[PDB]
Formats: structure tokens, C-alpha cells, sequence
């Protein structure tokens, strides 16, 4: 199956942050402690937390909220008061950092072992101070590592021991820091695990590949097959993109709205009536589009049909024919290509067809070469040479014809 | 080892040769070229529909082409088809598996295909049978030795792309189940792919966990472009609709456009707010804006052409793990480890 936890890249820009806020001249406001406590920095409200977050990002409070409340649920803040409630309260409620030592990491969770040797400890502490999730917990726990529990409560008495030696404040600031941590890796039962990553990759992210040869061949290849090709000036193709956007943005509803309106916003469903695929007759907009370029015409079945009728005119009336008979070879059912490309040529290509089109000497015997052997890409060049002549010559000449302008003439115009 | 070592500085030499050779065209900045693009107008977006109904996290979407209809599926193994301007339920079939990762709308609006942690891709007929059973019609399509993560079908119902945690992609005959072709190179799982909506339609787009996107020849089998400039996983890539150009959204908080002709990455949509992982990238019909989802539960909406973000959404309780703009452009459809689907406008 899958055996590794993926990449993690927002754990590094989290402690990015979290070292931001802990700076000693730029970080949040932090608080006094008339109370000695040595063992954890001092505490700072959730609003100023917020306030330095807000003020540091230049955000909208919601957006703050919303960041501040996950830093809360990974548990690299956590709250000195209703600790169950990981959210990053607006307010005088008052937080700690948490220490690195238990912050989350991308390659390993919290261990099994460690947290029955916190249950452990913590059953000590009282005798069943133990909430009812955390009893199950320390139950499954001493079955599953039944063979690891005289070391699970030797290390537990052992911590336990040591944490008497702290004074009353420190205990307590010390007990509230660990289970923060827990609460975070091992939640109550009903509470979000934010910790959930879905499923494992099958692939290490962690391992650093040793290169074979055949890999470094293969990246060769690619460098010199890539060098082969031709690009263009980033001022032409980005020209390109943006006159593109310029050009559609009429037709972009989110942006420019529709008519007579959006189904979505109004619950009326005339746009899509308007708009059916096979609609009688098409709308104002939908037929300007046509004029865009040659792909929205041809993409469009109304626009297709429109096109059709406007080259068996021209007597060109096989060559759509052709195209859509290459385009069913390409993508189609493949227990029949062989079959299927010797009759698309018989009945288009060969001398005296039946449905005879005209491609150039060199497209044809690219075309028949290729036959010698049979494949679904075989009349790929045909097909190119032909949606292109469509497209150089036919296109402009149907867009000025009056079989264009009569479609023009008559289309819908709703509002 | 003197062959390895001598290859590798070749491999190192070509590679600096082919960044010089680019390098020459590069004149311009997208930020330039539009220095002059119209401003937007208000955003003013919000939820229209909520679509309730899965019984654990939404993984995958996909619209009809019918401009209402949507397939979806879930953690639990469920895959649910709705007519989503009413909310109705239309068809409804549990996998026998769970993680069912993956689904797609055939372009007929007669079929629909999904898979998952089954290693596999399944071809369902949709009817208007009464008591319908889909189960029973199941046909399984791919074969791959690890988890689905993406599939798609091509220009027709008779063909369907797959990507896979096995670390390829494969084209396949629905049929007969053959595989037409497999697609080697990515270095790790195989997260997401979209077909190139270009004049030609020989080529699509890959992302992975190598932290690369790879624009592949259908007809080879070879990677011709390979962009390597997310610091994560890559997990959404969407062709901006002229075919010229493709986004990206990856772990590392980012999104970004590649320049397809120019061969570059042309932009990077990024704020210092934003430091979860984009699952789900998608552009509105002319290409101005692109929608994304993340993993902090958020949609962020970003000005392809100015490189500023227009605005983010808020609403969803949990991961926004996938994004599509309607087949019309009206809406766009979020799916949401909360176990819900929203319609937005």
C-alpha cells in the first residue's frame, strides 16, 4: 500500500511565524508574572496575539482569526483556560507558547509508548483523574504494548518523581504545557483531528535518490529533445494570454454577469434555455463568439452545423466529414482501428472515392506510409492539414459570407 | 563511477544551456503586459447551494456538461451524481472501496468514472432505470499498482486518462481495457492531471510529488515539457482555456501559471497569510481569474493576469479538497473534507 506520511511545508512556515512573534523588540505583547514560574515563558492574551498577527500580515480580522485559530489546533500556542477549546480567542483569555520539543513534524507522530507513559504518570497524579476518552486510551494502550508496560511505568514513576522537585507554580504551568500537547496528538472523541492527512504516498519524500545512470540518460534526453523545440518572445505570448482574457470577458459570467440573468443568483433558468446545445436559434452572444476564433465555432454544434452548410455550398462539404471521421478514429473504440483507418482512406483519400477530399502530395504519403501499418494517430497529418486549410482559408471567408450575417441577423437577444 | 560522474555534468551543461536559451526571449513580465488590463469590478460571490448527502470527506467533483449536473465522491466509498440546481439526488453507488479519489463526467453526460485505493478506474453507465442498479454495471478500465489519484476521460466516452500514486499516468481503451499508453517520468505519486484544450489535443498535464508538472505527447509517451518550480507536492494542475498556458496549486501555498510557448513560469500567487496547501486549482471561462482551495478550509481567488488576490472565501468547516468552474462559467462547485459540496455565484 502506502507506507509514508507526504510533505508537510506549512509546519516551516508556521515556526516562521511562531519566531516572528517571540522576537524581543517586534514579537506579541507578553504579560508580567507576579508569580514565580521558571518552567514555560510568560503568558500573552489572545488579543494581542491577534493584533500582532493582523498588523504583521496586513489582514482582515477574519483572515487573522482564521490563521490564529490553526496555530491553536497544531499546538504551538495553546490557551491557560478552557484548554479543550482550541481557538484563538479575541480577548483578555491568555495563551502560552508551546516548547519546541513538542510541536508537530512532518516525518514522525506522537508515539504510542510515550503517551501511555503520560497516561501512566497522569493516572498516578490522581487515582482516576482520568477523563473517560483517556481510561479507554490507557486501557487500549496497556493491551496493544502489554510487552513495553513494566518500561511504560518505570519511566512513568521515574518522571513523576522528578516532577516533585519543582515548586507548586511550576508543576502546575508544567502539567498544563504537556497536556496541551496531547490534547492536540490524541483528541477527545467528537473533536476535529487537524492532524489527519489523508492517506500515505507510496513514495518517500524523505529519501534522497541515489541517481542511476539510465535516469541522468533520460533527463539528457529530455534537455536535448527540449532544446529541439522553438518557443517564442515571453512579449508575444503573453500578448497573446492577455488579449485572449480581453477578448472573452464579455462571455466570463462570474465577471460580466449574463442575460437575462445568472440561474444561479436568480433561479431563473431562461440562460440555459437560451443556451441549449441544440437550440433552434442561438443567442446574439453565443453567435459573435463564433468569431473569436475557429475553435469556438467548430466546438460549438450550432456553430459546426452553421459552418457546414456554408462549405457544401463551397462544394468543401466532406471535409468536416473527414475531420470528425479522424477525430472518431483518434478517440474511439481501438479494437477497430485498423479497419477503421483502411476505410476512412478508401472512402476519402483513395483515388475515385466516394467522399473524395483534397490533401497535398506530402500529407498523402505521410498518410500512406503510415497505413502500411495502422494505428490511431495514423491520420493525424491529413487531419491537421485539413482543420488547418479550414481554419486559414474558410474560416475568415465564412465569417464575411452571408450565411454568417443571416445567423447574426437573427439570433436572440434576451434581457 | 567516471560514466555516472561525466553524464551528470553533461545532464548539468544542458540544462544551463537550454536556461540560456530560453532566457534570450524572456523580454517581459506578465505584470507588464497587463499593466493596462480593465480592473474587476466588485467581488460578491456566496454559497447558493449547499449539497448534503456524503457520509464522510468529499475527495473529487466534476460537472456535466450539462451545465448542472455534478458527479462526487467521497472517503466512505460513495459516489453521488446530483442535478445541482435543485439539490436532487440522481444516482448514487458505493465502491468497494474506500478513498474513491477520483471521478469524471463523461462528455455524453451517459457515464461517469471513479476509483481510488481499488488501483483501479471504473466505468459506470448512468440510466433512467427505476430501481437502478450501478454496482451490477460496473466496468473496470484501469489497472494501475497503487492508488488512483485523478482520471479523466478524453474527447469521447471510449477513452479515459488516469494518474496514479504509482508514480504514471496511463491512456486506456474503455472497451476493451487496454492500455494505450503509459506515461513514465514523474519521480514520486502521481496527484493530478488536465487534458490540453488545444486545436491539436495531443498533449496533457501532470502534477506529482516530485514537486514537478509535466506536459506529455499522448502519441510518444514523452514528457516534452517539465516545469520544477513548487518547493512541494503538486497536487491540482488546470490548463488556462486558450491551451497556451497551465496553473498549478501545490502544498507549498502557491499557485502558479506556466507559459506554455514562451516555455516559463510566468507568475506566482502567493500572500504571507497564506501558508497552507492549495488541493484544487480552476480558471473562470476567459481565463482572468483563478479559483483555489485550501487546505485551511478557505477558497482564495486570484487575478491571473495583475497577480493579486481579488478575495477569499470563507464557509467550509474543513480542507477544501477540490474546485471546478461550471462547464458556462455562472458557478463554481467546492468540495470539502466537511462531507459537503457548495455552489457559489
Amino acid at each position: 500500500g502506502q507506507q509514508y506520511r507526504p510533505r508537510m511545508a506549512f509546519l516551516q512556515k508556521i515556526e516562521a511565524l511562531v519566531k516572528d512573534m517571540q522576537n524581543p523588540e517586534t514579537g506579541v505583547r507578553m504579560h508580567n508574572q507576579r508569580v514565580l514560574v521558571t518552567s514555560v515563558p510568560h503568558a500573552m492574551t489572545g488579543g494581542d496575539v491577534l493584533q500582532w498577527i493582523t498588523q504583521r500580515l496586513w489582514i482582515s480580522n477574519l483572515e487573522a482569526q482564521n490563521l490564529g485559530n490553526f496555530i491553536v489546533k497544531y499546538g504551538y500556542i495553546y490557551p491557560l483556560q478552557d484548554p479543550k477549546n482550541l481557538i484563538l480567542k479575541p480577548d483578555s483569555s491568555l495563551y502560552r507558547f508551546q516548547t519546541p520539543y513538542f510541536w508537530p513534524t512532518q516525518q514522525w507522530p506522537a508515539e504510542d509508548t510515550d503517551y501511555a507513559i503520560y497516561l501512566a504518570k497522569r493516572n498516578i497524579k490522581k487515582k482516576g483523574i482520568l477523563e473517560e476518552y483517556e481510561k479507554e486510551n490507557y486501557d487500549f494502550l496497556n493491551k496493544k504494548i502489554n510487552y513495553k508496560w513494566d518500561f511504560v511505568i518505570m519511566q512513568a514513576k521515574e518522571q513523576y518523581r522528578t516532577g516533585k522537585e519543582r515548586n507548586k507554580a511550576d508543576r502546575y504551568a508544567l502539567d498544563c504545557q504537556e497536556k496541551a500537547y496531547w490534547l492536540v496528538h490524541r483528541s477527545p472523541p467528537g473533536m476535529n483531528n487537524v492532524l489527519d492527512y489523508g492517506l500515505d504516498r507510496v513514495t518517500n519524500p524523505n529519501e534522497v535518490k541515489k541517481q542511476t545512470v539510465t535516469a541522468v540518460r533520460k533527463e539528457i534526453m529530455y534537455y536535448q529533445q527540449a532544446l529541439m523545440r522553438s518557443t517564442v518572445k515571453s512579449s508575444v505570448s503573453l500578448g497573446g494570454i492577455v488579449k485572449y482574457s480581453e477578448q472573452f470577458s464579455s462571455n466570463d459570467a462570474i465577471m460580466s454577469g449574463c442575460l437575462p440573468s445568472n440561474p444561479w443568483i436568480t433561479d431563473d433558468t431562461q440562460f440555459w434555455d437560451l443556451n441549449a446545445k441544440l437550440v433552434e436559434i442561438p443567442t446574439k452572444m453565443r453567435v459573435e463568439r463564433w468569431a473569436f476564433n475557429f475553435s469556438e465555432l467548430i466546438r460549438d454544434p450550432k456553430g459546426r452545423q452553421s459552418f457546414q452548410y456554408f462549405l457544401k455550398k463551397e462544394f468543401s462539404g466532406e471535409n468536416l466529414g473527414f475531420w470528425e471521421a479522424c477525430e472518431d478514429l483518434k478517440y474511439g473504440d481501438q479494437s477497430k482501428v485498423k479497419e477503421k483507418a483502411e476505410e476512412i482512406y478508401k472512402l476519402f483519400l483513395a483515388p475515385g472515392a466516394r467522399r473524395w477530399i483534397n490533401i497535398d502530395g506530402k500529407t498523402m504519403d505521410i498518410t500512406v506510409k503510415g497505413l502500411r501499418h495502422p494505428h490511431r494517430y495514423v491520420l493525424d497529418a491529413a487531419q491537421t492539414h485539413i482543420y488547418m486549410l479550414m481554419k486559414k482559408d474558410s474560416y475568415a471567408r465564412y465569417l464575411k459570407s452571408p450565411i454568417y450575417k443571416e445567423m447574426l441577423a437573427k439570433a436572440i437577444e434576451p434581457q | 563511477n567516471e560514466t555516472l560522474a561525466s553524464l551528470k555534468s553533461e545532464a548539468e551543461s544542458l540544462k544551463g544551456k537550454l536556461e540560456e536559451e530560453r532566457a534570450k526571449l524572456h523580454d517581459v513580465e506578465l505584470h507588464q503586459v497587463a499593466e493596462r488590463v480593465e480592473a474587476l469590478g466588485q467581488f460578491v460571490m456566496k454559497t447558493r447551494r449547499t449539497l448534503k448527502g456524503h457520509g464522510n470527506k468529499v475527495l473529487c467533483m466534476d460537472w456535466c456538461k450539462d451545465k448542472r449536473r455534478i458527479v462526487s465522491s467521497s472517503q466512505d466509498g460513495k459516489v453521488i451524481v446530483w442535478d445541482s440546481f435543485t439539490t436532487n439526488k440522481e444516482h448514487a453507488v458505493t465502491m468497494p472501496c474506500t478513498w474513491v479519489m477520483a471521478c469524471a463526467y463523461a462528455p455524453s453526460g451517459c457515464a461517469i468514472a471513479c476509483g481510488g485505493l481499488d488501483n483501479k478506474c471504473s466505468v459506470y453507465p448512468l440510466t433512467f432505470d427505476k430501481n437502478e442498479n450501478m454496482a451490477a454495471k460496473k466496468k473496470s478500465v484501469a489497472m494501475h499498482t497503487n492508488y488512483l489519484s485523478a482520471c479523466s476521460f478524453t474527447n469521447s466516452d471510449m477513452q479515459i486518462l488516469t494518474a496514479s500514486g504509482d508514480g504514471t499516468c496511463a491512456l486506456w481503451d474503455v472497451e476493451s481495457g487496454q492500455l494505450l499508453q503509459s506515461f513514465h517520468g514523474h519521480g514520486a505519486d502521481v496527484l493530478c492531471l488536465d487534458l490540453a484544450p488545444s486545436e491539436t489535443g495531443n498533449t496533457f498535464v501532470s502534477g506529482g510529488c516530485d514537486k514537478k508538472a509535466m506536459v506529455w505527447d499522448m502519441r510518444s509517451g514523452q514528457c516534452v515539457q517539465a516545469f520544477e518550480t513548487h518547493e512541494s507536492d503538486v497536487n491540482s494542475v488546470r490548463y488556462y482555456p486558450s491551451g497556451d498556458a497551465f496553473a498549478s496549486g501545490s502544498d507549498d501555498a502557491t499557485c502558479r501559471l506556466y507559459d506554455l510557448r514562451a516555455d516559463r513560469e510566468v507568475a506566482i500567487y502567493s500572500k504571507e497569510s497564506i501558508i497552507f496547501g492549495a488541493s484544487s486549482v480552476d480558471f473562470s471561462l476567459s481565463g482572468r481569474l483563478l479559483f483555489a482551495g485550501y487546505n485551511d478550509y478557505t477558497i482564495n481567488v486570484w487575478d491571473v493576469l495583475k497577480g493579486s488576490r481579488v478575495s477569499i472565501l470563507f464557509g467550509h468547516e474543513n480542507r477544501v479538497s477540490t474546485l471546478r468552474v461550471s462547464p458556462d462559467g455562472t458557478a463554481f462547485c467546492s468540495g470539502s473534507w466537511d462531507h459537503t459540496l457548495r455552489v457559489w455565484a
